[PDB]
């Protein structure tokens, strides 16, 4: 399962398993035994306006 | 702590606390094996004394 979506830099920490903050507590919350992979990269070239 | 942190954490104090029970036991078939041959003893000297 692929989940997409864009957040801040400063938020990219809280995409993972045993993290807190208002992403990982109110947008997307992982589980403590999540198993797979979080791939991100820098989007300013076409996000930004 | 974190829960990938604080599991480390709680499984040391598992082993040590389920190893402190595995000590007792062992030291009490011991124990019990000393007594066992004691109350022989005392049944045969009720039985011939």
């Amino acid at each position: 399962y692929a989940d997409s979506f864009v957040i801040r830099g400063d938020e990219v920490r809280q995409i993972a398993p045993g993290q807190t903050g208002n992403i990982a507590d109110y947008n997307y919350k992982l589980p403590d035994d999540f198993t797979g992979c979080v791939i991100a990269w820098n989007s300013n070239k076409l996000d930004s306006k | 702590l974190d829960k990938p942190e604080a599991e480390v954490q709680i499984d040391r104090l598992i082993t040590g606390r389920l190893q402190s029970l595995q000590t007792y036991v062992t030291q009490q078939l011991i124990r019990a094996a000393e007594i066992r041959a004691s109350a022989n003893l005392a049944a045969t000297k009720m039985s011939e004394c």
